[PDB]
């Protein structure tokens, strides 16, 4: 009797663990890269920009007032690592510029 | 339910007294050191006790029942540290299998693992299958990262066959120790999910027949100059042929000459004294086998190789198949070509001890290995 | 499963005479047919020192055991140094008391034949002419698989063997020529062609055939009772001086 | 599998898709530019 | 002599180099000699060395430079305070082969251009200015040489006009990247001109 | 002979000033494919081969380093060279990288001078990464650290933190510090090699 409980609370439990797993998925994980789930989990004891940079354009897009805060912070971001590689490639620019300046003045 | 260093098993007394007979008194004393310092158990006070019994020149048998019977199984760390160190002392006794870390198109990856994070990872994803304790150290002298990965049963908990997985430092090759259970496939592919975290790696194994020691598949497979080399191509995996462009020309091999012997190419060795050039022919028979100049040993010690040699005559794929065994094959092969009964002007390149242990074809005079 | 051990016989005999002997001696009867054969019947071989007379002394009893059957195949020229010698094979105690009588009766002297390397390998190119009813030698093939077994230092190099399969040897064959001897024209110059290996030098164990025969340095297994003509030739050829 | 679907309709539709004069003499191509992009650093 | 043939023909082509002196103190050893670059038949470039062994120890203590031909001489004066002598003349080498390319690349963009439309060379050569009907194309290709990787790594941007004012820089430079990416570098050029052309297609 | 000696020598000094380059191509003969053509007794080469040189000069110590080798056998049957024996240790991939070259193919000896050229910038790479931090150690800047073999990831100490570092091609890309001051120092220190030079005296002044 014990057994057949058992059993039928595991049938009634499977329609649960269906419904329960098959929620909405709030950006689950499977789907994100290595840094950002280390941000969620925290202490992630070792920060590289360019894995960010790899990692946040991964990120997909989608209480709508929060969904619109997130779909502005992810363009905010974008906007930010585009802005980083421009000034990268032209701060490498004036520094070869300034380099020859360097070379003529010495 | 991850096993932590606290928890103690169900084994034998007697086992490990066996185990812990087989090493010296001075790792038996650091030992006991590291394991009061860290467990204790029945400050300084103590440890002048045993620095008393060592100083008096004690037997092995006394200080081991001091070690068993203050503790009394000790625990899964303490296991895992005496089998670790029995493993550091007797090399002969494992056996170990390559594989290499393939990953996307088929580009080898470096592991470059740090040795800290890494172990609770493989923890936390081997305990939400079985109970598993890890333990990863460094080799004092080559510099690997030996792990012993260690799993249990429930009939309170009997124990398993220790698993280890060799990393070496910089290398796209992992070994690991010959098992074909489930739980080898299993210890192995949690390593192969948990060492990428950003693009998965795969573990295609390189080799099928095993070979002995961590320092001969250290200086076949791992990083070394002798990884490809291997024969008698060894001098370029030493260099000692050229010196710099900074040294003398005066002691130069173009300016003071080598003594060669002439070469014989007509068949003249199915027909059969002057001992400098016995000595130019042992002499030959060296640089054929190996290097420049025991004594028929070897650099690694080879068990098992199988060749096949797929020639084309007259549009006739003619197959032979050359199989070995032993302890050192191409040793003995030197051993036996030097008592001249194989003509050394025709032994090949890949019978000769280059790329060694590897067995696969020949498809046209250049070698290629077996998956 | 017939492991043929051979042994030698000094003086040249004839067997029709002193059998009934062995019959008082047994208390069974034997048959010994007198097959006067000859190698290569093809008339390349002048009719002189080609002939042999075969007595292949059967022991007709209940076939129920293979290892209590045993034959005694005789060879014998009047023209060699040691004219004659027998192979014999099971494990009777009839063998023993028949070489009891052997040595009793005619007085010769028995001693077992040891191998050589060549030996081994015209055995191997003997043992695979077979000899057809239509007067030519049609030669089949074996997928050979040779053996080695040196000593060497710390028993470095314990055994290791060549394995040809058929179609390979077939293609050596047919590529070298129109020949009766592959085993020594053929194969022998290839494998010291492309390994080095003079295999006439290093210590031969077991040339073994794809299950038909099993070549050894002491005795030769076989999976047939009989045994060719050209084996035996080759075998009363090698023990000469 | 949605992503070889969505290949082959990318490339059927770029099959009707206009592209004359600057793609389709091609359409020792990458080759090039890697072995003159490896010789000349670019 | 057949070790010299495979360290002068075969690895090291259009290259002159000729040991002048040496000499030793007691242990050290010191040895001048000249590199001439003759890849540039119209101005080969050359230079002067003067190396200190060891000779036992072996090691380098002093090297310097004695007289250089005045032609990348502004540029060598960069590269030659960072006292690592291999790095001197491999990028010398690199330096001469970089534009010995570059000189043939415009060579034959010139030679196929020189029929419909006009053409012009600029600065030193480091760019290269077609015209037509009007609108214009500029072609870059800068040598930059390292200073504060170390090989001289080059630089490849077009720039068009209309007559009337510049295009957008960034849809020039992703289909020059594109475009380069996808045919190469003696074809991409071909193509690039073509399409500024735009006369059928 | 005393002036074949003198040209001898010359040739010698030669051979070393071309070998202060680096990459050179010295030739070579497999001796088991020394076949004899027996038409006048003379000996042609079956297959040829071409061995690569490739050798890193320091500059800390001021020395040549151990010189690596590569060689190169042509195929029987395609007229392409592919790579024999190479003695570079496998951190650096060589097969990859030789697949990669020209699309497989290799013809003319400055295709292979490519593939020398790519393999001998990753070494001076490897070597350079080696030698920044172990002359600071030497300046006495940090104190013990351990360095890989390829020196890509290193941990120094700092007068109180423990500091690891995993350094791309001559650029740093993740960064530890470990014992909200803690991120800005992270940041920081990040970016260049030189530059980290540089900055460990704009924290440890």
């Amino acid at each position: 009797l014990s057994k057949e409980i058992y059993d039928n609370e595991s049938e009634l439990r499977a329609s649960q663990s269906q419904q329960i797993m098959e929620l909405v998925g709030d950006i689950p994980k499977y789907s994100l890269g290595s840094e950002l789930r280390n941000r969620v989990e925290g202490e992630p004891q070792s920060t590289s920009i360019e894995r960010l940079i790899e990692d946040v354009l991964k990120l997909p897009q989608m209480d709508l007032k929060v969904l619109s805060e997130y779909s502005n912070l992810r363009k905010d971001l974008i906007l930010k690592c585009q802005a980083l590689q421009i000034g990268e490639s032209k701060l490498s620019d004036i520094l070869s510029q300034t380099n020859s300046i360097n070379s003529l003045t010495t | 339910l991850r096993l932590e260093d606290n928890y103690v098993p169900t084994s034998d007394t007697l086992v490990v007294f066996k185990q812990l007979m087989k090493l010296p008194v001075t790792v038996l004393y650091d030992l006991t050191l590291s394991w009061f310092a860290k467990f204790g158990g029945s400050i300084y006070l103590l440890t002048e006790t045993l620095d008393l019994l060592i100083e008096k020149g004690v037997r092995r048998n006394v200080i081991v029942n001091r070690i068993l019977y203050v503790y009394w199984g000790l625990n899964v760390f303490q296991l895992a540290e005496i089998d670790c160190h029995l493993m550091i002392s007797k090399p002969e006794k494992f056996k170990w299998l390559p594989s290499k870390a393939l990953r996307g198109d088929g580009k080898p990856y470096v592991v470059k693992l740090q040795p800290a994070k890494f172990i609770e990872n493989l923890q936390t994803d081997l305990a939400k299958i079985y109970h598993c304790h890890v333990y990863m150290f460094k080799h004092p002298s080559l510099p690997v990262l030996i792990t012993r990965i260690q799993l249990f049963d429930s009939n309170p908990l009997i124990s398993r066959r220790p698993y280890y997985v060799a990393f070496p430092l910089n290398s796209p090759i992992i070994f690991h120790s010959v098992d074909k259970d489930i739980y080898a496939r299993l210890v192995l592919q949690s390593i192969s999910r948990t060492i990428s975290e950003r693009e998965t790696i795969i573990f295609k194994p390189v080799q099928k027949i095993p070979v002995k020691s961590i320092h001969n598949i250290m200086t076949l497979l791992g990083p070394s100059r002798f990884a490809e080399s291997m024969g008698p191509w060894e001098c370029y995996a030493s260099a000692n042929f050229e010196r710099s462009p900074l040294h003398d020309y005066k002691k130069h091999q173009g300016l003071t000459g080598k003594k060669v012997m002439v070469r014989e190419f007509d068949d003249s060795f199915l027909n059969d004294e002057e001992p400098e050039i016995r000595r130019l022919r042992l002499e030959k028979n060296m640089i054929k086998f190996k290097g420049s100049a025991s004594r028929y040993s070897s650099l690694v010690p080879i068990e098992k190789v199988g060749f096949t040699l797929k020639n084309e005559i007259n549009s006739r794929i003619i197959t032979i198949k050359l199989k070995f065994n032993g302890n050192d094959i191409f040793g003995g092969l030197h051993e036996l070509c030097d008592k001249n009964l194989i003509n050394i002007d025709k032994v090949p390149g890949w019978l000769a001890g280059e790329n060694g242990s590897f067995s696969g074809t020949i498809m046209n005079g250049d070698f290629q290995r077996e998956q | 499963p017939y492991t043929w051990k051979f042994l030698g016989i000094s003086k040249q005999l004839s067997l029709e005479n002193g059998i009934a002997k062995l019959n008082q001696l047994l208390n069974l009867e034997v048959d010994l047919d007198i097959q006067t054969i000859r190698v290569p019947s093809d008339p390349d071989g002048g009719t002189a020192a080609d002939e042999y007379i075969r007595y292949e002394m059967r022991l007709d009893i209940s076939n129920l055991d293979e290892g209590t059957y045993s034959k005694f195949i005789f060879l014998g020229n009047s023209k060699m140094e040691v004219p004659m010698f027998l192979c014999y094979c099971g494990t009777d105690n009839r063998n023993e008391v028949v070489l009891q009588w052997l040595k009793a009766e005619y007085g010769v002297i028995m001693w077992p034949i040891k191998f050589e390397q060549k030996t081994m390998i015209k055995l191997a190119d003997a043992s695979i002419v077979h000899v057809t009813k239509e007067n030519i030698e049609q030669i089949t093939w074996f997928s050979s698989k040779l053996y080695f077994e040196p000593e060497t230092q710390d028993k470095n190099l314990r055994q290791f063997s060549i394995e040809i399969p058929r179609e390979s040897c077939e293609g050596l064959a047919l590529g070298y020529g129109n020949t009766m001897h592959p085993y020594n024209d053929a194969i022998v110059p290839y494998i010291y062609n492309e390994t080095g290996m003079a295999v006439e030098r290093l210590p031969l164990t077991s040339v073994i055939l794809a299950g038909h025969t099993k070549i050894m340095r002491e005795s030769i297994v076989t999976s047939t009772r009989s045994l060719r003509n050209r084996v035996l030739a080759v075998v009363l050829q090698s023990i000469q001086f | 599998m949605n992503l070889k679907t969505n290949n082959k309709k990318r490339l059927t539709e770029k099959l009707i898709q206009k592209d004359l004069h600057p793609v389709l003499n091609k359409a020792d191509g990458p080759v090039t530019f890697r072995n003159d992009s490896h010789e000349l650093n670019l | 002599n057949l070790r010299l043939s495979y360290l002068r023909d075969h690895t090291y082509p259009h290259l002159q180099v000729s040991v002048q002196s040496r000499d030793r103190v007691h242990g050290i050893e010191v040895l001048v000699v000249n590199y001439k670059f003759c890849r540039n038949t119209m101005n080969p470039f050359e230079i002067q060395f003067k190396m200190f062994y060891k000779f036992e120890d072996s090691t380098l203590l002093k090297w310097e430079i004695l007289r250089i031909s005045t032609n990348v001489r502004l540029k060598a004066k960069q590269l030659l305070a960072t006292r690592n002598f291999q790095k001197c003349l491999l990028s010398l080498y690199e330096f001469d082969k970089i534009k010995s390319k570059k000189t043939g690349i415009f060579q034959n963009l010139i030679n196929l251009l020189k029929r419909k439309t006009r053409c012009y060379l600029m600065n030193n050569s480091d760019s290269l200015i077609v015209e037509r009907v009007t609108i214009k194309l500029q072609i870059n290709f800068i040598i930059t040489m390292p200073g504060e990787c170390f090989l001289p790594m080059s630089k490849i941007s077009i720039a068009l006009w209309k007559g009337g004012e510049r295009f957008n820089q960034i849809d020039l430079d992703e289909i020059c990247y594109g475009l380069i990416k996808e045919y190469g570098v003696k074809t991409g050029l071909k193509e690039i001109c073509n399409v500024c052309l735009f006369p059928d297609m | 002979s005393t002036s074949d000696r003198s040209e001898l020598e010359d040739y010698i000094v030669l051979e070393n000033v071309y070998r202060m380059f680096g990459i050179t191509f010295f030739p070579l003969v497999d001796p088991i494919d020394l076949k004899i053509k027996d038409a006048s007794g003379e000996i042609f080469v079956d297959r040829e081969m071409l061995g690569i040189r490739l050798e890193v000069f320091s500059e800390r110590t001021s020395q040549f380093e151990k010189p690596h080798y590569v060689l190169l056998k042509k195929r029987i049957k395609s007229n392409s060279w592919f790579l024999f024996k190479h003695t570079i240790p496998s951190f650096i991939d060589v097969q990859g990288i030789f697949d990669d070259t020209n699309g497989g193919l290799v013809i003319s000896h400055d295709d292979a001078y490519l593939f020398a050229k790519r393999v001998f910038l990753q070494l001076v790479e490897v070597q350079k990464r080696r030698q920044i931090f172990k002359d600071l150690e030497a300046k006495k800047i940090i104190h013990d650290l351990d360095l890989d073999l390829e020196s890509s990831m290193v941990s120094f100490f700092v007068k109180d933190i423990k500091v690891e570092l995993f350094v791309k091609q001559n650029e740093i890309v993740s960064c530890s510090i470990l014992d909200n001051n803690k991120s800005k120092w992270e940041i920081a220190l990040l970016g260049s090699l030189d530059d980290l030079e540089l900055k460990l005296n704009h924290s440890f002044a």
